[PDB]
């Protein structure tokens, strides 16, 4: 018993790669498209909920996840290393900030400790990388809306538009013609399903899409009344009803 | 609150002859005013020409005689069955004294 | 270099091949397995096959009773199912002590399938060659199936099958779904859903089972429990005064 | 490619673990030894091969007790079944312990069971070497159980494991067939004794030496115990009357 | 790669082979016992003329009753001398005496097997065996003059006279015709001396070689370079004797 | 075992070379090129960002040009995941030396310190060596104006004008062509950006492939300022030195 | 095949068996012969020291762990002060805890156990030594035959190392007579020295080169070399 | 955690991670080290890979370990400091415990008690660094001057040379060195040292740094021009034949 | 408790301890020297707790040194006494405390200015124009009080202290036999040998 491997599994070679990095983001690759979409007033982040079986419940699994009540994820790669990096995720936005300052973290310090997280999967003895890249829509009071994206590698850049996965090129370049500065939050949601129907196959409609917002807060979603400074979530995932009724000004 | 130690009373005695030496000792063992054993040995034989006896907590006294006794027998096994002196029996016998500093053998041992 | 296939590490394709092979590790038994949700009930039907006379049938099992309300069935080798069964009892009655309540079936599914995700992560650890498959009438979700594997991935359905021939049952499952245009068995008795059961996996699979070929769990609320060779009897007498 | 041989842990392409494989290859090529389960106990008997006329006979014992109700034996690496048995009577100690009731047999079972799998979890550790026939009478009847060096058991009405398990799973078999009542004690012990007899035709060359031993809840009280002088020499009888 | 405690199908440990070549490169090394003491003798062997001949230290003191001296690589032999003056000194402590030369050398042998990754029977944390033989002599009541052979192998043997490094084949053939139970403390020194400027590939002098001896009167002194020198020049005088 | 599977990330070569070094140190030589010139009143650090879009969020993006102290600042090439580890613990140690000595820590004294962790990850641990090459830009009471460089080894010097990443052969020769001891910061401002524009893999040097930081002690003041330049802060010194 | 199996204890080969254990077998066959045979009141261990040079001391293979038990090897001479030394601990533990001598059986039992511990994890190597212990406890005498894969055997005689076959074959065949050597230590012995002779080719067996030890009914542990053995040549 | 046992030995009886931690000093750039009747110098040549150095921050290669002793050494620079701080931490360990400076002997034997450990150690590789360990004991005069190696070797030497072309450099010294009339001034042991270098160094008036280790503390090093004085005084003993 | 007395003047501080060292019924010593140099124009006096009093001080003067070789460059007075007093802060919440107080009086190099720096065994530091440890302060800052002056010159301050040292001898219930003064300036520190009759 007990963990011999003491040595690192991702080392350089001879070129400089770090081949278990490179070999993680060729698993992202394969991965169903997902995106983000900064406006001036929230930010968007959707993907397809590629059911492997029409027995399934594809409800009983969110590919976009709630980290804080103002922050938000999604991915594209293997699922089951998102799940374990959002239970992470959510534990190392307490005990690193909220059981310290009072509140939840800010977006891109939250960011910062999901790559960490993902840095040391790259280091530490007896450990792949993840083989995820991560797309997370936050907002805090002195940062405003922010969108980021983080590699298996624990690199991450902030964008005003992105799509990762399957066809994150295609993807991209239409949302290049598309985005500009001066985004309504439901301009982007709009965009954010035009683009994704590029890269659905099969049924597009609201229980094959999952699509998640940050934008005001959501004093109905707050479950309490009474305090005045708590004014609810501005983190929401639309229902399925909700992205209908949207695809039908498509 | 529990006390570790007891006293199980008795007497010892050692005289050096020329070429001889004496180690006597009562066989009385007794707690407060009754008595535990008319006949309870107290002096031994530890082997090498060596007796020994640890007066006092009997219990204390015991485990020391018998913790010597098993460095005889290991002095044996280490050094090619070389006879343990005397003068090397007390120096090893303060060491395991000493050894217990901060919790001793409640006992007056002579070799 | 080609030591990408001797632990859980990525080939350079992203792939893991530990993982694909501890998928191939399920099927070893040659048993296959379903689960469908009655109206207030789950079945879980699961192949029993004894081929050795000098085995005592009433020891072989591949059924699993984790806690008074989960059951689980595996689809793989019996060591590994063996380990994941008494994990997953000492998982159940922990979050029982330390919660205060009987824990879900999805949330046993989840825990079973992020402990399934770290041998997929970790070198010294290997992927159990088994498939997963935990059913409950939970308190608040009602009937529930819930699956995982080797990968780590884990997901609820409405109904499921595992084994070799699990697409033929998988297929037949679907036709029967997308006829009753409802995503349960509409029947207020389990003995019926039981029954249900082990007719669409006599219509997949094409055979005839006796007493001793099939084996049963049934998940009721607060309550799951196992049938017995006589009580399966009972349920193909039932089936054959229809045929 | 290939190598997927010389790491424990490491599944093949076709899901297999050969290096369990490998001790299994192991376990065959030992001894044979059986188990017969009885109406209210359990028989274990094993073929002890007579190296030189210098063996004291009776004196190197194979078969192992565990706790006061539980005979253990095996075929293979004898070093490492005494291990397996070391880890079950620590085992049903740390049962007895904290339940006060003596370890029932499924649960005694799968303590063994799931050692020998952990074995299999990591290539830091080797699998065992042995397949191993346990059992005993606990609160509600007598239990058989054979142990593979994968981890897998089951619950046995005959087992055999060895060199001439074939010879002993054909006899068993017949055994099981002939008396669907159930064979009583007494019959099981004589039984026992002709089917190592009979199995040891596939290691005729070496003379052997035979050892019984059974657990009954109306013979031995629900104890084990081995079968000694008298009741030995009869099963002894029983089995070189029936070779010819 | 293939473990460091890892048995060759000839039933011998890698490792512990290995370390004896090192040995075999090492410079040679000479112990003569007598029933008048024990000289132990050993090649400087310096490198280049600039090297301080007198820094080359491969004559140890154990204690007043022991001492030893090393062929192979010398650096190895630094916490095994520690151990061992450590030894004999702690059992002095312990039993008011002196450490006989066999438990002193066993206690060093102890040592030597204590490598390996992670070996199921204690906790040896050294990652390879020592590559340094040693040849420890001295005096004590019971078996009165000895010299021991310790390899890095855990065996330790005693011997009347031996020789160990570069030159030990032919040393040890010439040892084995030289001696006899009957050699003075000063027929060992001139044998040591003769049989060094044989193996040698310098000339033997007072500076590319070191003498010292055990006596039970004055105990363990290393020969400073003016009485080795006369020794020298005495061993010439009587080698053109004849 | 796992030995199997030890990369042996920490060994010499036959030439004695350290392998992962060498290599971490290919993998620096493809980042983005780091600029640092000292000046007479003052450090100039100018980093060029590897791979943009027209998507990427400029204003909220640091990836090269990290704030380790009020008087300490650092240039990044490399792994951006690695660095970031380093320079939190360097931000640690900085804070450590405050509290213990009530004074600012020495340049030297951090940069140390930092170039100790990542010798460490070259002689022991078997783990893979950080993939980052800094450039520090630091002030103290003693040395004044200072200007460091440290590598995977552990390795590190002190520059006038030093670059790190891609084409460092091309950028240094031209540093050591229009450098003079007596420079001002605005001159180095200007030869930090004309090497870099001379140096770029893209077509043209823009504003938001850049990133751009001043260390000055602001004469009307007497104590040190750092400025880590803002999107239109670059785009109007671009213009100014005639890029545009 | 055998090259790809034999890198660890850890690893089966395709066969079923473990070379880095039948390696550590190899090293007994290549160590000096020893025997061992015993009576109903006695125990022998006659064994053949061997020396390096003429120069040399003849290692020494007979180890007292008590009283009442002791033990020859062949092979690893520090690999027997290890497993002796552990033996020794085991009867001292039995004496100071329980007041009991340790019964021969059981100290076969003790060293199989540790022995297999060896040859079951990694990192570890087996032990290259195999071992002749004899006792007299509660029981009578005994003898133990040990090898490094963790098999102990009583026997009423055998002999480990070089040439051992001869010794054995010869044991195998005076079975009957030295069986019955009761209350006789002296014939005892002969019966020994006369079995490994039987091993002899290179050298005959000399005062400074023979090693015998005997324990029994009134006999503690005892070993005899040089001028003590002189007439037993 | 990780424990791999990375020096070990080989068919041959050799450890290769040793002695290509030899083959890192033979890279490393050159040192020499001479000593007087009354003084030892160290010198060591200066790169130039590359040129545009800072010289008054940029690591000097001779450091004190304590106010009497200095260590120089060649091979790799990252590897020297792990070395030079665990050397100086001993020297006041000594001074703290003994009530007296370390003697040149005794630190010389720590380095090389740390290097040697590193060689037979799980999880870890030799140092790299061979060094020159040069000063004056307590209350002591005589000079001293040694050596240790990656394998943990150590001894003294009249003159001494260690890095890159120290084949050349000890060549010139064993021809050069009268051990009956050492160098009995500073300046002369000086200029013996600058005369080795500069059958490496190939004219480097900044390419050649030096240091005078005196009696009692006395420790300095010379400037550029006190050196390229030297330099120019050499080249003249030349060009006057 | 010892008397442990510090005053800075215009261009040096000066320290004097008391050289008299009492264990229970005897005087065993009448000429100790209760300070060590921590670098050459850094002085650090001490008293309290028999053992832990010299162990903390030669542990201190270890650090300092160690630091000196290291950087080659000597810590300002400031930067001395803020280690030693996290040193202490350390202390008083170990297992067993160093019980020991301490002055420390250094000259600035760089500020060309002396301080005096007063710590407490609990690390409680505070820089003062004069500072002392125990029961010598009750008498000895109401002198200073009225006799200190920041101008007055090192001998000014000498005169200073011979007044504290007399009415110490004067009212204090032991002897301490005297005290041993020591200047340190910007060309480092010196003893006075001349105290005995000033």
């Amino acid at each position: 018993m007990t963990d011999r491997y003491s040595f690192s599994l991702t080392t350089f070679s001879p070129s400089g790669k770090l081949g278990q990095i490179d070999y993680a983001l060729t698993a992202v690759k394969q991965g169903v498209t997902s995106l983000g979409i900064k406006a001036t007033n929230g930010v968007v982040i959707a993907t397809e909920k590629k059911s492997s079986s029409p027995l399934a419940m594809s409800e009983t699994l969110s590919k976009v996840s709630l980290l804080t009540p103002d922050i938000g994820a999604v991915y594209s790669g293997m699922g089951p290393d998102y799940r374990v990096l959002v239970d992470k995720s959510r534990k190392v936005a307490h005990t690193s900030y909220k059981r310290i300052y009072g509140e939840y973290p800010p977006t891109k310090l939250l960011v910062s400790e999901v790559a960490k997280i993902m840095q040391e999967a790259t280091q530490s003895g007896g450990v792949r990388p993840f083989g995820v890249s991560l797309l997370i829509a936050g907002h805090d009071e002195f940062n405003g809306f922010s969108l980021y994206q983080v590699d298996p590698s624990g690199s991450y850049f902030p964008w005003k538009a992105t799509a990762i996965g399957k066809g994150s090129v295609a993807a991209k370049t239409f949302l290049e013609k598309r985005w500009n500065d001066e985004l309504e939050l439901e301009d982007a949601i709009h965009i954010a399903l035009l683009t994704l129907k590029e890269s659905v196959e099969g049924e597009f409609n609201g229980d094959t899409i999952e699509l998640a917002i940050i934008g005001d807060e959501n004093p109905d979603l707050l479950g309490y009344t009474g305090i005045p400074t708590d004014k609810g979530p501005r983190f929401r995932k639309l229902t399925s009803q909700e992205i209908n009724d949207r695809l039908e000004a498509l | 609150q529990f006390n570790p130690y007891g006293d199980n009373g008795g007497t010892i005695l050692g005289i050096a002859g020329e070429d001889f030496a004496v180690l006597a000792g009562d066989t009385r063992n007794i707690t407060d005013y009754s008595i535990n054993s008319r006949y309870e040995p107290k002096v031994f034989d530890c082997g090498d020409n060596i007796v020994m006896s640890a007066n006092g907590f009997a219990a204390d006294g015991d485990a020391l005689v018998k913790r010597f006794k098993n460095s005889v027998k290991w002095y044996h096994f280490d050094h090619n069955d070389k006879k343990l002196s005397i003068n090397s029996a007390a120096r090893n016998i303060q060491h395991l004294l000493y050894g217990k500093r901060f919790f001793p053998y409640y006992v007056h041992t002579i070799i | 270099a080609g030591y990408d296939r001797h632990i859980t590490i990525f080939s350079p394709e992203g792939r893991l091949y530990q993982v694909e092979y501890a998928f191939k590790a399920t099927n070893q038994t040659n048993i296959n397995s379903l689960a469908v949700r009655g109206k207030d009930c789950t079945v879980v039907i699961s192949q029993k096959k004894v081929p050795d006379k000098l085995l005592d049938p009433t020891t072989v099992s591949y059924i699993f009773c984790i806690s008074r309300t989960i059951g689980m069935v595996v689809n793989g080798p019996i060591p590994d199912a063996r380990n994941a069964a008494l994990r997953a009892k000492a998982e159940a009655a922990e979050f029982r002590y330390k919660y205060g309540y009987d824990m879900p079936c999805d949330v046993l599914a989840k825990r079973m399938a992020n402990l399934s995700q770290i041998y997929t992560q970790r070198a010294y650890m290997r992927p159990l060659g088994v498939i997963l498959t935990f059913v409950s009438v939970d308190e608040e979700l009602g009937p529930s199936i819930y699956k995982t594997d080797p990968a780590g991935y884990y997901v609820g359905y409405k109904a499921t099958a595992t084994g070799p021939k699990q697409q033929e049952i998988t297929t037949n499952l679907e036709n029967h779904f997308k006829k009753s245009k409802i995503d349960h068995i509409n029947e207020e008795s389990w003995e019926k859903v039981v029954e249900f059961a082990i007719t669409h996996m006599i219509d997949a699979l094409g055979t005839e089972f006796s007493k001793n070929d099939l084996e049963v769990g049934v998940a009721t609320k607060d309550k799951f429990f196992t049938l017995s060779a006589e009580n399966i009897e009972e349920r193909l007498v039932a089936i054959a005064e229809q045929d | 490619g290939t190598g997927y041989d010389l790491s424990n842990s490491v599944f093949s392409p076709d899901g297999r673990n050969f290096q369990v494989e490998y001790a299994v290859k192991a376990v065959e090529n030992g001894t044979t030894s059986i188990g017969i389960k009885c109406n209210d106990g359990v028989v274990f008997a094993v073929e002890k091969l007579i190296t030189s006329k210098l063996l004291v006979p009776q004196k190197n014992v194979k078969i192992q007790v565990v706790d006061r109700h539980i005979g253990c034996v095996y075929s293979g690496l004898i070093p490492d079944g005494r291990h397996l048995v070391n880890r079950g009577r620590e085992e049903a100690a740390s049962f007895k312990k904290l339940y006060k009731t003596p370890i029932p047999i499924p649960a005694f079972a799968d303590r063994l069971g799931q050692y020998v799998q952990a074995h299999t979890l990591y290539n830091s550790v080797r699998p065992f070497g042995v397949s191993t026939i346990f059992g005993g009478v606990d609160k509600n009847g007598a239990h058989l159980y054979m142990l593979e060096p994968s981890g897998s058991y089951w619950g046995y009405k005959g087992a055999a494991t060895g060199k001439g398990r074939q010879s002993a799973k054909a006899e068993l078999e017949k055994l099981v067939d002939h008396h669907p009542e159930g064979l009583s004690a007494r019959e099981a012990v004589k039984q026992a004794a002709k089917i190592i007899y009979l199995a040891h035709e596939d290691n005729k060359e070496k003379d052997f030496e035979l050892e019984i031993s059974w657990c009954s809840l109306s013979e031995t009280n629900g104890l084990h115990k081995f079968v000694k002088g008298d009741l030995l020499q009869e099963a002894i009888d029983f089995a070189q009357k029936e070779i010819n | 790669d293939r473990g460091v405690s890892t048995f060759s199908p000839e039933g011998r440990l890698f490792q512990v082979e290995y370390s004896l070549e090192a040995i075999k490169l090492g410079s040679t090394a000479i112990g003569i016992a007598t029933k008048e003491g024990v000289v132990l003798g050993v090649e400087k062997r310096a490198t280049s003329p600039l090297l301080e001949s007198d820094s080359i230290e491969k004559i140890v003191e154990i204690d007043r009753h022991i001492g030893c001296a090393m062929s192979g690589l010398t650096a190895d032999a630094r916490s095994m001398i520690e151990h061992a003056r450590t030894a004999a000194v702690t059992h002095n402590l312990y039993y008011d005496e002196d450490i006989n030369v066999e438990s002193l050398t066993q206690s060093v042998c102890d040592l030597a097997l204590r490598f390996g990754e992670g070996a199921s029977g204690e906790e040896r944390l050294m990652s390879r065996p020592f590559g340094v033989a040693l040849l420890i002599a001295g005096h004590d009541a019971d078996d009165g003059y000895q010299l021991f052979h310790a390899e890095p192998s855990g065996t330790f043997y005693r011997y009347n006279a031996k020789a160990i490094g570069s030159g030990s084949e032919g040393a040890q053939a010439e040892l084995l015709n030289e001696w006899h139970s009957s050699l003075t403390l000063k027929e060992a020194e001139l044998l040591v001396l003769k049989i060094l400027k044989q193996v040698m590939e310098e000339k033997l002098d007072e500076n590319n070689a070191q003498l010292s001896c055990i006596t039970k009167q004055d105990g363990f002194k290393i020969y400073d370079n003016e009485k080795t020198a006369e020794l020298i020049k005495e061993l010439k005088e009587k080698e053109a004797a004849e | 075992g796992s030995r199997r599977y030890d990369s042996r990330t920490t060994i010499f070569s036959p030439e004695g070379r350290l392998y992962q070094v060498e290599y971490a140190l290919e993998s620096i030589s493809h980042a983005g090129t780091a600029i640092g010139i000292m000046a007479s009143d003052g450090i100039v650090l100018a980093a060029e960002r590897k791979v943009t879009s027209t998507l990427l969020e400029q204003d909220t993006s640091t990836e090269k040009l990290y704030k380790l102290n009020d008087k300490i600042a650092v240039a990044v090439a490399g792994l951006t995941a690695d660095a970031e580890i380093l320079i939190n613990t360097a931000r640690i140690h900085a804070q450590n030396y405050l509290k213990t000595y009530n004074e600012d820590i020495p340049v030297e004294i951090l940069v140390r310190r930092l170039s100790d962790i990542k010798q460490g990850y070259t002689q022991h641990g078997g783990l893979r060596p950080f993939g980052v090459s800094f450039i520090y830009a630091g002030y103290d009471d003693r040395y004044g104006y200072q200007l460091y460089t440290s590598n995977p080894s552990g390795n590190y010097t002190g520059w006038k004008a030093i670059s790190v990443g891609a084409n460092t052969s091309a950028a240094q020769t031209l540093l050591q062509m229009d450098y003079k001891d007596d420079m001002k910061v605005d001159d180095a401002i200007e030869l930090a950006l004309k090497t870099l524009s001379k140096t770029t893999d893209s077509s043209a040097l823009t504003y938001d492939r850049l990133e751009f930081a001043t260390i000055r002690k602001g004469a009307n003041d007497g104590e040190v300022y750092q400025k880590i330049f803002k999107p239109q802060e670059i785009k109007d010194i671009l213009v100014k030195t005639g890029i545009t | 095949f055998r090259n790809n199996y034999d890198g660890d204890t850890v690893t089966f080969s395709p066969t079923g068996r473990l070379f880095q254990v039948e390696y550590a077998l190899e090293a007994i066959k290549q160590g000096s012969v020893t025997v061992g045979l015993r009576s109903n009141t006695h125990a022998v261990l006659v064994a053949l020291k061997r020396n390096a040079d003429e120069l040399s001391s003849y290692q020494k293979k007979i180890i007292k762990c008590d009283e009442h038990m002791g033990l020859s090897l062949a092979g690893l001479a520090p690999d027997a002060r290890v497993l002796s030394n552990y033996l020794r601990q085991q009867c001292n533990y039995s004496s100071l805890v329980f007041n009991r001598k340790l019964a021969v059986e059981r100290a076969g039992h003790l060293l199989c156990d540790k022995a297999q511990k060896n040859t079951q994890s990694y990192g570890g190597r087996p032990y290259g030594v195999g071992l002749l212990i004899i006792g007299y406890d509660k029981s009578g005498a005994h003898l133990l035959e040990f090898q490094p894969s963790g098999n102990v055997t009583e026997l009423y005689g055998t002999a480990i190392g070089a040439r051992s076959q001869g010794a054995k074959t010869y044991l195998e065949r005076t079975l009957d007579t030295f069986i019955k050597i009761d209350g006789n230590p002296d014939e005892l012995i002969k019966a020994g020295v006369e079995a490994i002779s039987q091993s002899l080719r290179d050298e005959s067996l000399t005062v400074d080169n023979l090693s015998i030890a005997i324990v029994g009914k009134d006999t503690p542990f005892t070993i005899y070399d040089g001028e003590a053995v002189a007439k037993y040549i | 955690g990780y424990d791999r046992a990375l020096s070990i030995f080989s068919p041959d009886g050799h450890i290769f991670q040793v002695e290509y931690a030899l083959e890192a000093v033979k890279r490393g750039t050159c040192a020499v080290g001479v000593k007087g009747k009354n003084c030892v110098v160290l010198g060591c040549e200066r790169r130039s890979t590359l040129k545009l150095q800072d010289t008054r921050i940029t690591p000097s290669k001779v450091s004190k370990i304590d106010s009497h002793v200095v260590l120089s050494f060649s091979g790799l620079n990252a590897d020297s400091r792990i070395l030079i701080e665990k050397a100086r931490v001993e020297a006041q360990s000594h001074r703290l415990t003994l009530e007296d400076p370390v003697t040149v002997e005794y630190l010389t034997r720590y380095v090389a008690g740390v290097q040697q450990r590193y060689t037979q150690s799980g999880g870890v590789r030799p140092f790299g660094v061979s060094t020159l360990i040069a000063g004056f004991d307590p209350r002591d005069d005589e000079p001293k001057l040694y050596q240790t190696e990656p394998s943990g070797i150590y001894s003294s030497w009249s003159a001494q040379t260690i890095g890159r072309n120290s084949k050349t450099v000890r060549e010139f010294l064993e021809k050069n060195y009268d051990r009956k009339e050492p160098p009995a001034t500073v300046e002369e042991c000086v200029k013996l040292t600058v005369r080795s270098l500069l059958e490496v160094v190939q004219t480097g008036a900044k390419n050649i740094e030096i240091t005078v280790v005196k009696p009692d503390s006395d420790i300095v090093a010379l400037s550029s021009e006190e050196i390229n004085q030297y330099v120019t005084q050499i080249e003249q003993e030349k060009q006057e034949q | 408790m010892d008397i442990i007395l510090g005053i800075r003047v215009q261009d040096s501080v000066i320290l004097a301890s008391s050289k008299a060292v009492t264990r229970g019924i005897s005087v065993l010593k009448d000429s100790d020297d209760k300070t060590r140099q921590l670098s050459p124009h850094t002085l650090m006096s001490f008293a309290g707790e028999a053992g832990d009093t010299v162990q903390f001080a030669e542990y201190i003067q270890a650090n300092i040194q160690l630091y000196s070789i290291r950087e080659d460059y000597e810590l300002s007075p400031q930067a001395v006494s803020s280690f030693v007093r996290q040193e202490l802060a350390k202390s008083i919440r170990s297992r067993r405390p160093y019980q020991v107080n301490v002055l420390i009086g250094g000259y600035d190099k760089k500020k060309n200015k002396p301080e005096l720096y007063q710590i407490d065994y609990l690390g409680t530091k505070v820089e003062l124009p004069y500072g002392a440890h125990g029961y010598s302060g009750f008498y000895t800052f109401s002198l200073l009080d009225h006799h200190y002056r920041p101008d007055m010159t090192t001998e000014e301050g000498l005169d200073l202290l011979k007044l504290c040292v007399q009415e110490l001898e004067k009212r204090m219930p032991m002897d301490f036999k005297g005290v041993i003064v020591k200047i340190v300036d910007k060309d480092g520190i010196r003893q006075v040998d001349d105290f005995q009759a000033q």
